[PDB]
């Protein structure tokens, strides 16, 4: 029951980051079906490091299989507010320095 | 014979196979659009119906309660359109205005918003209740910035 997401570089991190979530979010592509609100555990690798960051999050977004557009199936995971989550949002926001204002589309919005 | 959201709602375990057959049968008798039937008959919840709507139409579903209200896009759409359609504009990125909807066939609202806004409008599923509650909250927040 342990998701893993590894983001090789800054583009991939940009596609995955959900800046419009409270506390921050990450999109995780998965064929597994999840309900909104499910608590879920993620092992996240950001592109600057091989460190794997545990993230205990609630599901807040889903994309179904065979979704319109070239949209990829998965779930959006809200970082828990509090130190643990705020660290991961922060790391993502500085890695994405210079792309925060981009127009390019994402896995979510 | 169970197909549509009727099929998905029992996939997702939202309601029994027997009571889904009823709804197909009676919504055919009434000549009523099936998902409205489910919704108005209160056989499943607004979020249950939306989860099936999503898997059924290849459309993404979002929990707005996690959406950071300070980033909303409600202000880009007239209040007049906001009344005529129960929709919840969410977020701008570049061209795109993502607009939450409770019904994925509800194309009239997307064209009216495009024309009004001259942006690219993509829909996102938000369930019917969250649209109602969250719209009015986001309007309270925006109102704190001035007349």
């Amino acid at each position: 029951g342990i998701l893993s997401l590894a983001l090789k570089d800054k583009p991939a991190l940009y596609s995955a980051y959900m800046p419009f979530v409270k506390g921050g979010g990450i999109f995780v592509p998965t064929p597994k079906r999840y309900m909104l609100g499910d608590e879920v555990f993620l092992l996240l690798t950001l592109p600057d490091s091989s460190e794997r960051l545990p993230v205990a999050g609630k599901v807040i977004w889903t994309t179904p299989a065979g979704a319109q557009g070239n949209r990829a199936a998965g779930i959006g995971v809200q970082f828990p507010d509090g130190p643990e989550g705020e660290a991961v949002r922060n790391k993502i926001e500085t890695l994405l320095a210079g792309l925060t204002t981009s127009d390019k589309p994402t896995h979510t919005m | 014979m169970i197909t549509g959201i009727a099929r998905r709602l029992v996939q997702d375990g939202a309601v029994e196979e027997a009571v889904a057959r009823s709804a197909m049968d009676q919504a055919s008798a009434a000549k009523v659009p099936l998902p409205q039937w489910f919704a108005e008959k209160k056989l499943v919840t607004a979020s249950q119906l939306a989860a099936a709507n999503a898997v059924e139409f290849g459309m993404p579903l979002l929990d707005v309660s996690a959406f950071d209200a300070s980033q909303n896009a409600v202000k880009l759409v007239s209040e007049e359109l906001l009344q005529k359609h129960q929709v919840l504009p969410l977020f701008k990125r570049g061209n795109r205005l993502f607009v939450g909807v409770s019904n994925p066939t509800q194309t009239r609202a997307l064209d009216d918003i495009k024309f009004h806004t001259n942006l690219v409008v993509e829909p996102i599923l938000v369930d019917e209740d969250q649209i109602r509650r969250t719209l009015e909250q986001w309007q309270a927040s925006n109102a704190a910035l001035g007349s």
